[PDB]
């Protein structure tokens, strides 16, 4: 009676009366998302109905992780929570979790291929990095940034859609089975940037092995010191490819491609480094002359197991409440 | 430098 129902395909959305004009815009394994107008905040929102949160402990933990990290994490460059709710009135009746977020206009897939000027390119990248830096401060390393999970509005603002864990934006650490650290995210930012400057996917591997070869064909075969860090099985393969020299970044990104171009190149040459121990950090990328132009300390320096289904249910119910 | 305030979708 605070709630009403709309049918979205085979699924029923029961939502607060403030949320009108529901139109489905997403449907994965994680859940159905509708766009919607919020009549109280007088703006557009995205409403996500969680796919079977208590079906099992895999779903239960992921839903818990989503709920808590969205509550606590708070930054203009990260999709934040506007609201959460359930239409059910008691722990016993509890079934469905609705998360409400700001509605963004687009993802980066189609935008990045339209040649942006430096100002916009650098500003978008400055934004991503402030978002990543904030995620990293909360102990969240994403591992899976790509055009599809970075969202923008027509006012050139930008947010990171989700909290992570198309293999084209995966770091070599992830592609092989090596450990990773914070700067695993720098790689994904490196691919995205290169793409902006070039106009198409940097490393379009047709499979989890061709991804490697695409990378080395352009960047050169990594050091034998890097090879020693690999698992035996992957090292026997990788170590026995033909040796690639790679091209210098001047060749990989010549003045010809750009709308400053020298600065963007130096940065790229520091992000797309295969060996992560030699790859630039988030903080060093924020201080880079190509990115530093926008620096604002309020943006680039802000502040930060075992259960059964019935326990998870409660834990989630309380978080809704 | 002025922060861009438009983006073409
Ligand atoms: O192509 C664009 C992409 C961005 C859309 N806006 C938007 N805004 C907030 C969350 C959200 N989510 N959140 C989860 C999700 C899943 C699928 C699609 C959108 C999703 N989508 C508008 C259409």
């Amino acid at each position: 009676n605070n709630f009403y129902s709309v049918e979205i395909g085979d699924s029923t959305f029961t939502v607060l009366k403030r949320y009108q004009n529901l139109k489905p815009i997403g449907s994965g394994a994680q859940g159905i998302v509708c766009a919607a107008y919020d009549a109280i905040l007088e703006r557009n929102v995205a409403i996500k109905k969680l796919s079977r949160p208590f079906q099992n402990q895999t779903h239960a933990k992921r839903a818990y992780r989503e709920l808590v990290l969205m509550k606590c994490v708070n930054h203009k460059n990260i999709i934040g929570l506007l609201n959460v709710f359930t239409p059910q009135k008691s722990l016993e009746e509890f079934q469905d979790v609705y998360i409400v977020m700001e509605l963004m206009d687009a993802n980066l897939c189609q935008v990045i291929q339209m040649e942006l000027d430096h100002e916009r390119m650098s500003y978008l990248l400055y934004q991503m990095l402030c978002g990543i830096k904030h995620l990293h401060s909360a102990g969240i390393i994403h591992r899976d940034l790509k055009p599809s999970n970075i969202v923008v509005k027509s006012d050139c603002t930008l947010k990171i859609l989700d909290f992570g864990l198309t293999r084209y934006y995966r770091a070599p650490e992830v592609i092989l089975g090596m450990g990773y650290k914070e700067n695993v995210d720098i790689w994904s930012v490196g691919c995205i940037m290169g793409e902006m400057i070039k106009g198409g996917v940097l490393f379009p591997g047709t499979d989890h092995i061709d991804q490697w070869n695409k990378v080395i064909e352009q960047l050169g075969t990594p050091c034998p010191e890097f090879m020693k860090k690999l698992q035996p099985t992957v090292r026997t393969y990788v170590e026995n490819r033909p040796k690639y020299a790679g091209y210098s970044f001047e060749k990989l990104f010549p003045d010809v491609l750009f709308p400053k171009a020298s600065q963007a190149r130096d940065l790229l040459s520091k992000m797309l480094v295969i060996d992560a121990s030699k790859r630039i950090s988030v903080d060093e990328a924020l201080q880079h002359p190509y990115i530093n132009v926008w620096y604002d300390p309020s943006e680039a320096e802000a502040p930060p197991r075992e259960h059964t289904i019935e326990e998870w249910k409660e834990l989630i119910y309380k978080e809704v409440m | 430098p002025k922060r861009p305030t438009t983006l073409n979708l």
